[PDB]
């Protein structure tokens, strides 16, 4: 009796903790992602892509090269992001979604506020949080193909909503794709770089960015996503060895 | 430099084995009343006059035998049937001796200085190693998969310098370096000695296990930034494997190949066929796959730096570092040592090539500890973190 | 006119003010100068519960203060015996995101809950006693952060959506509601009698719930930042909050205003879980520095520090009998203190 | 418009703030100690236990 109880334990035991292996098996060759972007960002487009290639929380699970991936989109409706940000310090890269076409444009006309100016605000405030000081961020710049149409004077929206535009001119680095205007790379690389801006100075050796040119209905943001997962990876071990 | 007391005393083998058969085999005299002949550990006296000198040739094996051809050493029998004993009988020697040595310090004083240099190495690695061991054994948090790498090797170069300990503490050469000819008997029976076979297969075996294990470092860091997902318990039992056993399957078949077509001496490399290969052949290929290793991890650290915005002479000072502390961990000045030693050597000449290196490698073990257990800002703030619960209470 | 309103609403803030520095005469410090000090406290760590993959957030003692569940963020409930330290149940979660856990005074049910916004009821009596699940509650719009059960059938859940609730388990629809704060909620404790609750939100004030009437019957104030954790004083006339200033306060609710500060200067991180002991003299709060601070309840000192975890501290807990103290982290292990 | 409502129950939810019993803060002070002598004995952590009362040794 009392020695089978511990007979019974041990056994009721033994399963638990076989069990708690093999979800360990699991857990630790799964790569969890967050997606962090604004409503009106293609965001959710690209999370179809995402999915059929293969209400506080909303989940994904897709497999690259056999390599398993977990991804979770929160539909937060408080300006705090707080409170529900810490519980993502172990997830292995933070995929931020940023309409590039979206300036000139307001939020609903909340506080006129512009939505490039917002994702620039959120992205900061993400990009310094205690809690994510070792977690890396995949930053798409989506509507580029949008993007494209306001630059070759649409509007004469000549990004006059960025004023140091004025001064700025492409970086010799900048790599153009052919079958595209030198002026549209003069406003590509004028926003990423204000989003670089953002990254760089904040912190180095503990989490990089990972900047892409990304479109809503590309099918290569999987293969961003995997190659940029692969170099945070990489780069961690890299560092426990000491050798960066 | 290419002979010493090695060369001596092996020569001086096959010599007693010469004068022993014709000790036997040599026809009686006619006459009687004659000399007794015997082998004095010195020369090769046959049988005598009486009352007449004896005129033996001075013996092949000493090493200044080639100023003296003509020398003859003397025993003097006497008229009523022994030898002209002093107070060994009567020898008058002087016509085969050795000429002055002129301010050269011989291979017997080189090498004693490198068996200091690399004991004195051995004694620092197996003391920090040690160390380390504690150290990561001790703080639980400390408990990696790469930890447990780490302790392997750390294990590996333990055994190794502790092998090296044993077989130079087993025969002390140390001192037989001035070994005069009564001394050579036993500097003989020992090798041939079974003590001495196995101590040295026993040093082989911790020689190869060392290699396998800075091959499974090698391999282990490979698979981690080839970002490869495999089974870790599955892995590191491989790995295990891979580093303690496989060098049994070409450590004992050497032994086997030793101890059946080998009859004297202490399993050095034989003089007619070619067996050392079963042992050297694996060793040169841990340590190349283990350089190709080398080679693809620092072309990914490369590429990572380049990947950021780096400056031009920063990059070579993270470079270099990135380099340098990737030698203790991969054992590459081994394909330097690999290609500056003469496979075809044997006797002092290869005594010597070993223990350059032996003295050159033997802080490897001290520098892995320092740079892996020491330095590690991981372990420092292990440290920390125990040495300020004490500023709690 | 909101220019009315807001001005009758700044006059009436004045008069509880003055109401209730009008009730202070002494200090809880300068009374409890006589009072014989508790002195250094020490205890260890005699089991450490493993098993854990992902960090931990919550674990509630039992009734029968033997067992206890462990809610960790890779998707498990696990239940533990702190005496011989073997578990029981290892139940799998369907959301990986997982903020709190409860035990039922029954010893019969625990709940989880979390970023899914669905607190899930899970009886342990039963014929497979196992991942069948007796009860999802829905309907907070926001993350559920702290879950306490009043009985076998009602369960009182706070969520991020700024209002608590009570839930009928049975019907499953929230009987009450419990709206005032504008931050949301982070922890709610129940009082010994079941008839209050005491909750701790976001904006950085703690209100007194009538679980009946349904009606804010006191608010207090005072902590500069969220309130993370929150319990009662034993007797049920009192209760402490741990906030992310790296405060912990005691407040009173017939006297309805704070009555001690736990401060330290060289403390910088905020509290994440506070519990009080047996006789209330000890409170226990668990800090994002990796240690539990052990406090004289009375006098404000600090007698014992529970420093063994390697993580942060998430969740903390003391036994009905005041045997033990459980503490659960971010490593993913649980400490019994004792 | 429709935050007149608002704050109307605003100033209702703070009107039932101000009118309740409250107590000298002295007399909060001296029956919050009251139940630790009470209990001091009782309390196991408070007093250590002997080691043969302990489950957990
Ligand atoms: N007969 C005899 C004899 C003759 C002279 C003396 C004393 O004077 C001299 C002179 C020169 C060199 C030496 C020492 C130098 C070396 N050690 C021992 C020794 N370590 C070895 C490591 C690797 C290998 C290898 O091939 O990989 C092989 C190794 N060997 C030789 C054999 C193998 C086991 O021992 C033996 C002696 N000592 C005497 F002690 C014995």
């Amino acid at each position: 009796d009392q020695r089978n109880e511990e007979k019974a334990q041990r056994e009721a035991n033994k399963k638990i903790e076989k069990q708690l292996q093999k979800d360990k098996q699991v857990y630790r060759a799964t790569h969890r992602l967050l997606l962090l972007g604004a409503g009106e960002s293609g965001k959710n487009t690209i999370v179809k892509q995402m999915r059929i290639l293969h209400s506080g929380i909303f989940e994904t699970k897709f497999q690259v090269d056999k390599v398993n991936f977990h991804m979770f989109d929160v539909g937060a409706q408080r300006d705090e992001r707080r409170k529900w940000i810490q519980c993502f310090n172990d997830v292995t890269a933070i995929i931020f979604v940023v309409a590039s076409s979206s300036y000139n444009m307001v939020i609903r006309e909340d506080n006129q506020t512009n939505r490039l100016q917002a994702a620039l605000k959120l992205f900061d405030s993400i990009w310094n949080n205690k809690w994510l000081r070792d977690t890396s961020v995949i930053l798409f710049l989506n509507k580029q193909d949008l993007l494209a149409e306001k630059v070759l004077a649409g509007k004469s929206k000549i990004e006059d909503y960025f004023p140091e535009f004025a001064r700025y001119t492409t970086p010799e680095d900048a790599t153009p794709e052919p079958g595209e205007d030198p002026r549209v790379t003069r406003a590509k690389y004028f926003i990423r770089d204000e989003f670089l801006r953002i990254s760089t100075a904040s912190g180095d050796g503990r989490h990089y960015c990972y900047p892409h040119f990304t479109c809503s209905v590309d099918t290569e943001n999987i293969r961003r996503v995997f190659n940029d997962c692969r170099d945070i990876i990489q780069r961690m071990h890299l560092r426990q060895y000491e050798l960066l | 430099a290419t002979v010493s007391l090695w060369e001596t005393v092996q020569k001086w083998r096959e010599y007693r084995r010469q004068c022993q058969r014709s000790l036997t085999e040599d026809p009686p005299p006619a006459t009687d009343l004659f000399c007794n002949r015997t082998f004095d550990e010195y020369a090769c006296w046959p049988d005598g006059e009486p009352g007449s000198f004896v005129n033996v040739s001075c013996p092949w094996y000493l090493p200044w035998a080639s100023s003296v051809p003509q020398g003859h050493v003397y025993r003097f029998c006497t008229a009523e049937g022994l030898w002209l004993q002093k107070d060994l009988p009567w020898r008058d020697l002087s016509e085969c001796e050795e000429s002055k040595r002129g301010e050269r310090s011989s291979p017997e004083e080189q090498l004693l200085f490198l068996y200091i240099i690399y004991t004195v190495g051995y004694a620092l690695s197996f003391s920090a190693l040690v160390i380390a061991s504690a150290i990561l054994l001790g703080f639980r948090h400390l408990h990696c998969t790469r930890n447990y790498i780490h302790l392997n090797l750390f294990a590996s170069f333990i055994l190794r310098a502790l092998s090296v300990f044993i077989k130079d503490a087993a025969l002390k050469w140390m001192y037989s370096t001035a070994a005069q000819q009564h001394q050579w008997d036993g500097l003989l029976s020992y090798q041939d000695s079974l003590s001495c076979r196995l101590v040295f297969l026993l040093m082989q075996y911790c020689v190869a296990a060392n290699y396998y294990w800075l091959l499974v470092e090698g391999v282990y860091l490979y698979t981690l930034l080839a970002f490869s997902v495999f089974s870790e318990q599955w892995i590191f039992r491989l790995y295990v494997s891979i580093g303690w056993g496989v060098p049994l399957l070409f450590v004992v078949p050497w032994g086997i190949v030793k101890y059946l077509y080998e009859d004297e001496g202490c399993w050095t490399r034989n003089s007619n066929m070619n067996y050392w290969l079963i042992i050297r052949l694996p060793i040169l290929f841990a340590i190349g796959v283990n350089f190709l290793i080398f080679v693809r991890v620092i072309c990914i650290v490369v590429s990572k730096l380049k990947a950021n915005l780096m400056c031009k002479t920063d990059i070579k000072c993270r470079l270099a570092k990135s380099t340098l502390t990737l030698i203790p961990l991969l054992g590459t000045h081994e394909v330097i040592f690999a290609f500056v030693m003469d496979e075809h050597a044997r006797g002092t000449l290869r005594f010597i090539k070993l223990f350059t290196e032996l003295s050159f490698t033997s802080f490897q073990g001290l520098m892995v500890a320092i740079l892996y257990c020491f330095v590690n800002n991981e372990v420092q703030l292990e440290f920390r973190k125990s040495w300020e619960r004490w500023r709690l209470e | 006119e909101l220019d009315q309103l807001r001005q009758e609403a700044e006059q009436l803030k004045n008069q509880i003010r003055d109401a209730r520095k009008a009730c202070a005469d002494a200090t809880l410090s300068q009374i409890t100068n006589n009072i014989d000090p508790v002195g250094r406290i020490q205890m260890r760590t005699r089991r450490t519960l493993r098993g854990h993959l992902a960090k931990i957030y919550a674990m509630h003692w039992g009734t029968d203060s033997r067992l206890l569940v462990s809610a960790s963020q890779d998707g498990k409930l696990i239940i533990w015996d702190s005496y011989t330290t073997n578990k029981v149940h290892a139940i799998p979660l369907r959301s990986s995101w997982v903020m709190t856990c409860a035990y039922a005074p029954s010893g019969n049910y625990v709940a989880c809950g979390g970023l899914d916004n669905i607190c899930s009821i899970y009886n342990l009596k039963t014929r497979e006693g196992n991942v069948r699940v007796s009860r999802e509650l829905a309907g907070h719009t926001g993350y559920l952060s702290c879950c306490r059960f009043l009985d076998d059938n009602q369960i009182v859940t706070s969520s991020g959506d700024t209002t608590c609730a009570l839930w009928d388990i049975e019907t499953g629809q929230q009987t009450t509601t419990f709206t005032g704060h504008t931050g949301d909620v982070m922890s709610l404790s129940l009082a010994p009698d079941t008839r209050l609750f005491v909750s701790g939100a976001c904006d950085a004030s703690a209100k007194l719930w009538d679980v009946r009437e349904g009606m804010c019957r006191q608010t207090f104030t005072g902590h500069e930042s969220d309130i993370n954790a929150i319990c009662f004083f034993p007797n049920g006339n009192a209760f402490a909050t741990g906030s992310d200033d790296a405060t912990c306060r005691l407040f009173d609710l017939r006297a309805d205003q704070e009555l001690m500060t736990y401060s330290h200067d060289n403390i910088i991180c905020g509290i994440t879980s506070v519990s009080f002991s047996k006789s209330g003299r000890l409170l226990l709060a668990g800090y994002d520095d990796f240690n539990c601070n052990v406090w004289d309840a009375l006098k404000a000192d600090r007698a014992g520090v529970l420093a063994g975890h390697d993580n942060r501290v998430s969740c903390l807990g003391v036994t009905d009998d005041g045997m033990a103290v459980a503490t659960g982290s971010w490593d993913s292990f649980l400490k019994i203190w004792n | 418009t429709a935050s007149i409502a608002q704050a109307r129950k605003l100033v209702e939810q703070l009107k039932m703030e101000a009118n309740i019993d409250r107590i000298k803060v002295s007399k909060a002070a001296a029956d919050l100690m009251a139940y630790c002598e009470a209990h001091a004995k009782e309390d196991p952590l408070l007093t250590p236990v002997p080691a043969s009362e302990n489950p957990f040794r």
